[PDB]
């Protein structure tokens, strides 16, 4: 085993701090901070992946293990020369000197570089965590140059516990947290106030009831309207927090996430809900989110929270992953606006599987791109990715990257956990090469853009897609696997003579047989279906499906559905307006995605057949998971 | 086990003649029919519910006020349909209706502990954590919504059916009746009190005298605004880490226990200036029981209190108006290198108080470094030998009592009170046992301190300051005894008041030039004044000599700075308190932390604190390092 000598290319730049969310007159600012940058010729500005994100308005993860080697080659870009400083920095030896000029002063574009071993004085210990935190920051004016925008995160941890795959991830996933309530009568702030805001039109307000960040600023970053990004985590890969708060002598701030709790280590390890962060107390902290769902981080401190602390975070389950509709999905969704064509057009019909000689995307294009409205902010964990066939040539996409917008407005690339600059995906092989891809990190998006890197004869595409909602459990219920027992389904009544029992217990998604369905003994659009839940559900939609009755079709057109918590008595479902009349079958196979518009949560699901085709003929399935149980 | 909580949250009229708010109820309904467990330390309180590990509660609200107001956990977990918290969680139709009990609503609560909620193999049997309400955070609370919660491992329906144990709920709280539910003209609104009992007010009952009495502990506010809370007995739970005195901030919850002495009521701080006045007090009755129905030290230490003279700032001076540090000292005339007349603590030689005891020009303003392990005993015999008469109590160990007897000076209630004027001497026992000294989780030597209690900044501003150092047992035994225990050093963070020394006006018929304006109470020459120092020295005045390779203990304390806290700093350095590793200290007025340092970084450190807004008004002293010889 050996120790490594790490450097990270770092400098100081700035832009700042926007807000547009929802919740315009808006104003710049021009605050400082840290980048990352890619060598000495400090050019790439080092994308800031999608993994670490939530960083966002303060500086680089720099880290360590114990017997290690830390190094820092610093570039200034400012007015204001500002500098490196934390704990160990670990300054050697003696000089011919003056009583001893140990300052650190790095002034803009000089570049001053430093080095030093990082001692057991920084590591965490048997008692302690997989690794401690602590602060780096500037100390040319600590006092100003925290709220002008230098503060910066640094990780110390056992051997061997960093990776190949830089960084952690031993069952890990980290986030640091940054709360300051930053102020402008601090750094260069002059250059704002009269920069913007002003004009023709201006003097009013000097300093009296003015303070303009005890006008806003409460930060969680400086992304701290009250919503900052990057809080992606797996519900169970349990999670470690870094808490650091700073700023000034009320900087106090007790924070906790809601509905979860963590465990902090010290002497030993003792469970809390809430952490007082003092400033200059470096937190570490973990736990295991094992509350499925969509949550949030608040600074409990009244007057703290209701000017910005109420920035969310998600747990999804990766036990959640279904095709998101590319055979059940949308007859012709979305395509392109110019890329894509060639007769035989794009998507239109460029989905997984699709059979035919007309079939799928083709563009001798070299600038090209695919486009998918979800129609609404979901979850992506993936790509099937597959090829077409042509003449007698084999012609497909090779590689591909992937960027994706939330929004429709301001896009960017993708970087999959830790790779470099750009993720850069394999294609397929063939004309069948389904290369089903999985996002290593996963992604929250509307639309997706696929970008060929190279293709066979021409950039040639047919897919489907991975993933769910944030957490509307787009997950088959029990109808399939039948964790719904035989038992668990009555109807209003079964079709049964010798030659067949089209008992209700038949009525199942994909069913093979001589009564292979549910059939109602005679026909009636006040007949039903009943699902038993034996607990209280959570309900997305109802995936309906006739029968092949090697006699002749059977399916169901329209129907309605209805709820109960009694399971006696019945509430069923509503429009904006009158019932639902629920868009339906149309042959003996294919199934329906049909979910509902206000989630419904219930524990006795019934199935309405309204219009059908030759008989009420019904294999089915629900989508969905559970709130509380029972009340 | 499966556990109900039927109780709503209610309007209610408050007092003790001023102030009525909203409360959360306690009451048996379908309706609104009576229902009270309140009488004693119970306050302003929705009934403490408890619930073990493996349990699952539901309350359910029937809300009556004018307010649109919530209920929510902490410490605890639950379902995105409770929570009880408004914002877009996503939350489907009937899953944001916990979110806000709209007024004169009703709704169910669904709250679960689960495994990885309960409370951690080793630590507080049972944990401290309340029940908020939060639609408008501010408006909830400081209007009057807040309740106890407490979780904890399987038995308590079992094993406190079974088990004796003395257990209060005090709710540290801070309700500012301006930030309530409500809204020529003299007189706009306030409040800033314990449990609810304002000023001065006590609430109720008392533990029995021979044993332990554990207490959960909520803190409480709308705002940033520290506390620090004491009586007599320690207060050793934290964890098992074992505290001078409970330290309370914004929101705030572990659980803590004392043991007990007897029936003497005793007295319960907020312990601040700025809080003072108007603030938090409560007794407690310690009575007898229904339940029945190489050896060690000797100390000595001769100490006068004696008045000189203090240059706060000798080795650097280079003032005029020439910046903040230029206004500082006398603002008349006289404005150089800063002079005034103090009375510091001093030790002599032997009971012929004659002897100077060659001193120790690092701890500047600071009293004789006092020493005692557990076990041992302090003969301290003291002089006065200063006009306008002092005495000597040390904040840490509980008996002390006059040499020879355990009488009372002729009158007083107790030692701290009046006794010793000029001239005269008394003979001082404190006598240090196990319950004062640290433990096998803390340090080995906590950190306390002596000043004087005559008055008292009225005194200590004046100069009545000494380290004191309590700790564990050793003697060529024990551990780390071998070759030698490298000295002890103390750091001193003190802001003294001159405004307030018990030599105000002294000092300007002094050292300012003419009182021919006899000027005084003014916005900048009260700020002229104000001291803020590190052991008298302030300004990088005298700093401190150590080298590399060296390695010693550091003791430091917050004292007469007081109104807030201390985030402490030195440059590049790094420390082992509480034996993890942190880069700053973080010190409240009581404040007493023991550190540990591994001194290898050659070089200037700018020792200050982690607040830049004293480092300024002096504040920082320096530290030198460079290797040595032996
Ligand atoms: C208890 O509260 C009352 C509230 O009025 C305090 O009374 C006055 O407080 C003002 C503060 O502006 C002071 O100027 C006076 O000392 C008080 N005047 C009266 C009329 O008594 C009172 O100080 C509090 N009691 C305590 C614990 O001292
Ligand atoms: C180098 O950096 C600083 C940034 O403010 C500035 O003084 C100077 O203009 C820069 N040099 C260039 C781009 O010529
Ligand atoms: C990428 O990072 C995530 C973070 O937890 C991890 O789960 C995944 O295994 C990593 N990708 C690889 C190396 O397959
Ligand atoms: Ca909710
Ligand atoms: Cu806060
Ligand atoms: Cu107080």
């Amino acid at each position: 085993f050996q120790k490594k000598t790490r450097h990270y290319f770092i400098a100081a730049v700035e832009r700042l701090w926007d807000y547009g969310m929802s919740s315009g007159s808006v104003p710049q600012f021009k605050k400082v901070v840290f980048q990352e940058f890619t060598d000495g010729s400090f050019t790439q500005p080092l994308y800031r992946g999608e993994l670490n994100e939530h960083l966002g308005l303060l500086g680089p993860y720099i880290r360590a293990e114990v017997e290690d080697n830390i190094m820092v080659t610093f570039r200034n870009q400012a007015s204001r020369p500002y500098s490196f400083y934390s704990s160990l920095i670990s300054y050697e030896e003696d000089q011919r000197q003056g009583a001893e000029p140990r300052k650190n002063f790095v002034k803009p574009n000089e570049t001053k570089t430093y080095f030093w071993k990082v001692q057991h004085h920084m590591a965490p210990t048997k008692d302690e965590f997989d690794c401690k935190a602590w602060a780096y920051f500037s100390d040319v004016d600590l006092e100003k140059d925290v709220h002008s925008g230098l503060i910066g995160p640094l990780l110390v941890c056992h051997t061997n516990t960093l990776n190949p795959a830089h960084g952690r991830q031993v069952t890990v996933q980290e986030f640091a947290l940054f709360l300051t309530i930053f102020d402008e009568t601090k750094s260069w702030y002059f250059t704002e106030n009269m920069e913007r805001n002003c004009r023709a039109p201006c003097n009013i307000q000097m300093e009296d009831p003015t303070f303009k960040e005890n006008y806003r600023f409460h930060a969680i970053n400086g992304y701290i309207m009250d919503t900052l990004p990057g809080l992606v985590m797996a519900q169970d890969q349990r999670i470690r927090w870094y808490l650091l708060s700073m700023g000034s002598n009320e900087n106090i701030h007790s924070i906790h996430f809601s509905g979860h709790v963590f465990t902090v280590r010290k002497k030993e390890e003792y469970k809390m809900a809430l952490y007082n962060l003092y400033p200059g107390v470096f937190e570490t902290v973990e736990m295991l989110p094992s509350k499925a769902g969509i949550w949030r981080v608040e600074c409990l401190i009244g007057e703290h929270l209701h000017a910005g602390m109420s920035t969310l975070f998600l747990v999804y389950s990766n036990k959640c992953q279904t095709p998101l509709g590319m055979a059940s999905g949308h007859i012709r969704d979305f395509q392109i606006t110019a890329s894509g064509q060639y007769g035989q057009w794009a998507p239109k019909l460029a989905r997984l599987h699709y059979s035919g000689s007309i079939n799928a995307w083709s563009t001798k294009e070299p600038f090209s791109w695919i486009k998918v409205d979800l129609l609404a902010p979901m979850i992506i964990h993936g790509i099937k990715t597959q090829g077409a066939r042509q003449k007698f040539s084999s012609l497909y996409i090779s590689q591909f990257i992937i960027m994706y917008s939330l929004d429709g407005k301001k896009w960017q690339t993708y970087r999959g956990n830790s790779t470099g600059t750009l993720m850069v995906f394999f294609g397929n092989v063939d004309s069948s090469g389904i290369k089903h891809n999985i996002f290593n990190p996963p992604i929250i998006a509307r639309y997706i853009r696929l970008h060929p890197t190279h293709y066979s004869i021409r950039s040639t595409l047919r897919m489907e897609l991975m993933g769910c909602d944030l957490n509307s459990c787009s997950m088959p219920l029990g109808m399939e696997s039948k964790a719904i027992s035989d038992a668990q389904i009555t109807a209003s009544s079964y079709f049964t003579n010798m030659f067949a029992t089209w008992s209700p217990s038949k009525a199942r998604l994909h069913l093979q047989g001589r009564s292979n369905a549910w059939r109602p003994q005679v026909n009636n659009p006040k007949e039903w279906l009943q699902v038993d839940f034996q607990k209280t559900m959570k309900v997305t939609g109802v995936t309906t499906q006739g029968v092949k009755s090697l006699l002749t079709s059977m399916y169901v057109k329209e129907f309605l559905i209805s709820s109960s918590q009694d399971g006696h008595q019945w509430t069923l479902f509503f429009q904006n307006g009158k019932v639902k009349v629920f868009q339906g079958n149309q042959d003996s196979f294919t199934p329906v995605v049909n979910s509902l518009d206000p989630p419904l949560l219930t524990r006795y699901l019934r199935i309405h057949p309204q219009s059908w085709v030759h008989q009420i003929a019904l294999r089915m399935e629900v989508l969905g998971c559970e709130a509380q149980d029972l009340y | 086990a499966t556990r109900r909580y039927y109780l709503g949250a209610v309007e209610l009229s408050w007092d003790y003649v001023v102030y009525k708010k909203t409360l959360f109820v306690e009451f048996t309904d379908h309706l609104f029919n009576i229902a009270k467990p309140r009488p004693p330390w119970m306050g302003l309180l929705g009934p403490t519910i408890q619930a073990e590990v493996y349990d699952t509660v539901v309350i359910t609200l029937k809300n009556m006020a004018s307010h649109p107001v919530s209920l929510h956990a902490v410490g605890v977990s639950y379902w995105k349909a409770s929570e009880g918290a408004e914002y877009d969680d996503q939350t489907s139709q009937r899953e944001k209706e916990d979110d806000k009990v709209f007024p004169g609503g009703s709704h169910t609560y669904v709250w679960q502990v689960l495994k990885e909620n309960g409370p951690m193999a080793s630590d507080p049997l049972c944990l401290t954590y309340s029940y908020l309400s939060h639609v408008d955070l501010v408006k909830d609370l400081n209007s009057g919504l807040i309740g106890a919660l407490l979780v904890c491992r399987e038995g308590s329906l079992a094993k406190e059916k079974t088990q004796t144990l003395h257990k209060f709920i005090l709710l540290f709280a801070v309700f500012d009746e301006g930030k309530s539910w409500h809204s020529s003209a003299r007189a706009w609104p306030k409040m800033h009190t314990v449990n609810g009992y304002v000023n001065r007010s006590l609430p109720g009952l008392i533990g029995c005298h021979r044993k332990s009495v554990y207490w959960h502990v909520i803190g409480m506010g709308t705002t940033p605004e520290v506390h620090s809370i004491f009586l007599e007995g320690h207060t050793f739970l934290v964890r098992n880490h074992r505290q001078a005195s409970l330290e309370i901030s914004p929101i705030t919850f572990l659980t803590a226990q004392t043991l007990l002495m007897d029936l003497g009521q005793f007295l319960l701080f907020c312990h601040i200036s700025s809080h003072q006045h108007d603030g938090m007090e409560a007794y407690v009755k310690v009575d007898s029981c229904p339940e029945e129905p190489k050896h060690p030290k000797t100390w000595v230490h001769y100490i006068a209190a004696e008045e000189e003279d203090w240059d706060y700032a000798p080795l650097v001076l280079a003032p005029d108006d020439r910046s903040y540090k230029s206004q500082y000292l006398n603002n008349g005339p006289q404005r150089i290198g800063r002079k005034y007349k103090k009375v510091r603590f001093m030790a002599y030689t032997d009971e012929t108080f004659k002897t100077r005891e060659a001193i120790q020009h690092e701890s500047g303003i600071l009293g004789p470094l006092l020493y005692g392990e557990v076990g041992d005993t302090l003969l301290i015999i003291f002089k006065n030998q200063a006009s306008r008469p002092y005495n000597i109590y040390p904040h840490g160990i509980t008996d002390v009592r006059p040499l020879y007897s355990r009488r009372l000076p002729k009158g007083v209630k107790h030692l701290k009170d009046f006794p010793i004027l000029p001239g005269e001497i008394f003979k001082y026992k404190w006598t240090v046992t196990v319950e004062d000294g640290p433990t096998k989780s803390d340090p080995r030597c906590l950190t306390r301190y002596y000043s004087s209690f005559v008055n008292m900044e009225r005194d200590l501003a004046s100069g009545l300051i000494g380290p004191l150092l309590i700790c564990y047992k050793e003697s060529v035994d024990q551990r780390g005894n071998q070759i030698m225990s490298d000295k002890r050093n103390v750091i001193l963070f003190s802001v003294f008041d001159e405004n307030r020394s018990w030599y105000l006006t002294e000092n300007i018929q002094r050292f300012l030039p003419n009182p021919a304006g006899v000027q005084l109470e003014d916005p900048e020459f009260q700020a002229s004044n104000i001291m803020h120092s590190i052991n008298g020295y302030v300004f990088d005045s005298l700093q401190l000599s150590v080298c590399l390779h060296e390695v010693a203990y550091w003791y430091i304390l917050s004292i007469g700075a007081q109104t807030d806290f201390l985030s402490v700093f030195f440059s590049g350095y790094t420390f082992k308190h509480k034996m993890v590793y942190e880069d700053t200290l973080t010190l409240f007025p009581f404040s007493g932390e023991t550190v540990f340092m591994s001194m290898e970084n050659p070089g200037l450190w700018i020792l200050g604190c982690h607040n830049s807004d004293f480092r300024n008004r002096g504040m920082t002293a320096l530290l030198k390092v460079s290797s040595c010889d032996k």
